[PDB]
């Protein structure tokens, strides 16, 4: 009862009795022919785009707040598909985004794990704006806070708004898994791509935000560990630019 | 193709080189012996040791060379020398002179061949009361841990065929060996540590493998 | 210096435990060849 | 999902879901008829000789090397199968060998166990020869050890080279099973008879030699069991003699 | 001084646990008749 | 693999994997129509008489001898069902009974869970006579001792004997479910309407007694839970009175 996936020169190992959640119904595909017949031809990589990319694991101790990602540019130093996000002056894509976490019947907690198009996030001077570096750093997570933060051009990043302005017991409304220790330890979501319009530039807009938090926190006693590794797996699907002849 | 077993293992090797005189005064340098088995060759034994069952067909080719010796005397003229070569089987007469009966024993299987023709050769049968060849044996002669008597197959003698009273002369014969028609049964393990000795199993404790720097240490890429 | 492929291994998230279990533990591998497998030129091996 | 199974007058109990090996594809089965027609006619017991066999167990402590068995003569004193040891000139049998644990959830460790035909073994001097006691006792197991050993006429019985002089990682080549405490706690081996003779005589030849091997020692934390019972037990299959009269 | 069977049972083993679980347990035993079970001349019971 | 049961307006959840003993296999049901047909009209209540009545929880520590209900009674003041009881004269009933434990893997213990029809129960002076007090307590359950009791006019509660002057290892020859920590924590019995005569009034008369026993007693180590609750839940079948027009 384990499978084993190989895309490209990649291979993980997941459990068959995996769920999957296919974000609105909506597979991912390619955006058929005739949008924009005559001068917009699109082309597709399909080379090494469709691979699995890991990124570095989080470690989930007892004050974790949460940590969360933008995408894309959280791949824009990822090999080829990272390539193709300089060469190309506009694209799409979606995505499979796979999570996991290691731990023991001995230990407890309880995660939501949330994927959210367009997260539009306030400054923590209400008369201020955001910074770029404050929205993302790639590849490594940005963090929440337990209570409200300061400083100037900084995402206000109290756990319990989302950095949005909402109660963050209503994120799921959006497509969203949960991760309960004591009956499974790992979640898959397929998310296509969802814009207003069918291409766009990769750079100066993200399309949408994962976000990782913890509802029960981590708890362990006598001498376990004392942190749980979380572990973040991403293939891109149907990936597509604007031809270059 | 390569990797079948008749490619593998039916290949012709060197097991013995011998040295004999026609005179001599301790007549035991007056022939050459060998006793046939695969355990005092070290690269044949270790390719039979990964089967515990053999079976195969032997075949002997000899490559024979003579000398007169150093001592003394020149001027000779002499005809081509004239080898014996008996092949003994299992229970059968062993000789301990060169002028005994049973190099006259019409059981024993001979050859008689002289210098300057194409090399001898002989092919001797699967000879075994039993069912296949045994590379180990975790048991008792009888006695000898070790050692089991199914396993015997036979003994090799060479000498000179001349009459009264000889020249001088010193010869060299190399046996080449190869096996035919070869079946195995049940593979094992290759063996990790040097022999010690061509009749047991006897070893000293030997390193699983060598060492590099750490756990994660992969050498850099060209 | 080799010209090979590499694998490696990463700690996600690290190892969690109830109380009164041991603490460290251990992963073993194992190596095996696929039916597609191919071998020329049999020669002397460089061990004894 | 628990089976109990019969043989004479014993009864022991397994798991439904047990894995069965049978050593090279091979059940076994009684030399059929005429192989020597005339003068070789055999018989077969039948009576006694078909019924579980049960040693005593053995302890595995944090530092066990580990512990073998030779085949037959561990079987000298059970009952009516060595009673016909004594009475007959020559036989032949195959076996069935259940090996089993007791550990809880708590216990964590890994075995290997494998049966060897013609298992040969070194003397402890490399110019010396190996007793006839110091090969097996029995019933009772003989142990290995974890540095290399001294002594006159002792099997030199460091347990990396398994007393044979070969890497103990290749073991895997004869007829094994794999017991790791996180998942299953049993192993049935199924051995037909193999000889290059198909009868022989009973005392003073070792068919087989059933080995048990640590690779990951026994651990356990605070008030755990400080050992783990391992227990082994025997059914002779196709039993066979020379015929009396 | 029975003439009777017997049964017996032995520690293989022992018992392993993790940490943080009791270290004592306990068996029990159930005993009943098997359908092919006959009686015959009805006496008089000894116990009151 | 979880159920969800509404009787009414109540609602419980239970396991599909639930096992669950028809007494003596006789499911319950209303006397046909006429054992007394012309002035013997009876009527059904069948409002909230079908619903899930719930007691207290009772706790079970290390040393707990056992504990005993009377039924009916252990329901005259539940609601609508014990309203019935004072207004009609004559009643009869089955029911369905729930026993449920939390515990954890940790945890370690084993219950006897019986109903015995007609308990009728011995007093602790031999020349006495019991008190009604002492036999129930309605909703509260009575305890058994783990030595013998005295006292003027009380049951004699050693729980050897379960006040009947029986081996108490013999009480499975009662409709009975065994509750074993390791293997399961539920048990369902459905009982119906035993006498010998068809109705029968509701307040001098205990038609059946359950009874909860520990065999093994529970035990737990280092900072486990002290103690273990059990949860007993009734739903009333087929309830029947005299008419009253």
């Amino acid at each position: 009862r384990v499978r084993s996936i190989t895309l490209g020169n990649s291979t993980i190992t997941t459990q068959e009795s995996a769920n999957v959640v296919v974000a609105y119904g909506r597979w991912p595909e390619y955006l058929k022919d005739n949008e924009a017949t005559a001068e917009d031809q699109p082309t597709q990589p399909d080379v090494a785009t469709c691979r699995f990319y890991t990124l570095e694991s989080v470690t989930w101790e007892r004050d974790s707040p949460g940590w969360w990602w933008k995408f894309p540019d959280a791949l824009k130093d990822m090999g080829l598909f990272g390539q193709n996000m300089y060469y190309h002056y506009l694209g799409r894509a979606g995505y499979t985004i796979h999570v996991q976490c290691n731990a023991s019947k001995f230990h407890q907690g309880c995660l939501m794990v949330v994927c959210v198009p367009e997260a539009e996030m306030g400054c923590s001077q209400v008369d201020g704006t955001v910074n770029e570096h404050s929205l993302s750093e790639g590849e490594t997570a940005k963090k929440f806070a337990s209570t409200s933060t300061n400083g100037t051009n900084t995402v206000q990043s109290i756990v319990t708004n989302a950095g949005m302005g909402v109660g963050v017991g209503n994120l799921t409304i959006f497509p969203h898994q949960w991760i309960n220790l004591r009956t499974n330890n790992c979640a898959t979501i397929v998310m296509p791509y969802i814009n207003n319009v069918p291409m766009d530039n990769m750079f100066r807009h993200h399309n949408f935000t994962l976000m990782i938090i913890p509802f029960v926190p981590l708890d362990y006693s006598s001498d376990s560990s004392t942190y749980v590794p979380i572990t973040v797996t991403v293939a891109p699907m149907c990936a597509e630019y604007n031809g270059l002849r | 193709s390569e990797s079948s077993i008749e490619n593998f293992l039916c290949r012709s090797a060197c097991v013995y080189m011998g040295e004999y005189h026609t005179t001599n005064t301790d007549t035991s340098k007056l022939f050459a012996s060998w006793t046939i088995n695969a355990r005092r060759m070290v690269q044949m034994r270790r390719k039979l040791e990964l089967f515990t069952y053999v079976r195969f067909d032997m075949e002997v080719t000899f490559v024979i060379t003579s000398k007169q010796d150093q001592g003394t005397q020149l001027g000779q003229d002499m005809p081509p020398l004239t080898h014996q070569i008996m092949y003994i089987p299992p229970g059968g007469p062993i000789p301990k002179s060169v002028t005994d009966y049973t190099w006259q024993t019409s059981t024993n299987p001979s050859i008689f061949w002289t210098e300057g023709n194409a090399p001898p050769r002989m092919s001797i049968p699967f000879i075994s009361i039993g069912n296949a060849y045994s590379n180990f044996y975790d048991g008792w002669s009888h006695g000898v841990y070790g050692y089991n008597t199914l396993n015997h197959m036979g003994q090799i003698y060479v000498r000179h065929v001349n009459g009264s009273s000889p020249l001088p002369m010193t010869s060299t014969v190399r046996m080449y060996f190869k096996p035919k028609h070869v079946k195995v049964w049940v593979p094992r393990p290759p063996r990790l540590c040097q022999y010690k000795n061509a009749s047991t199993v006897n070893f000293t404790p030997t390193n699983i493998t060598e060492k590099r720097q750490s756990i994660n240490y992969i050498p850099e890429t060209v | 210096y080799t010209s090979a492929g590499n694998v490696t291994c990463w700690y996600q998230t690290g190892i969690v435990v109830p109380a009164g279990t041991p603490t460290s533990c251990s992963i073993m591998c194992f190596v095996s060849a696929c039916n597609d497998f191919s071998v020329r030129l049999l020669k002397d091996t460089p061990f004894i």
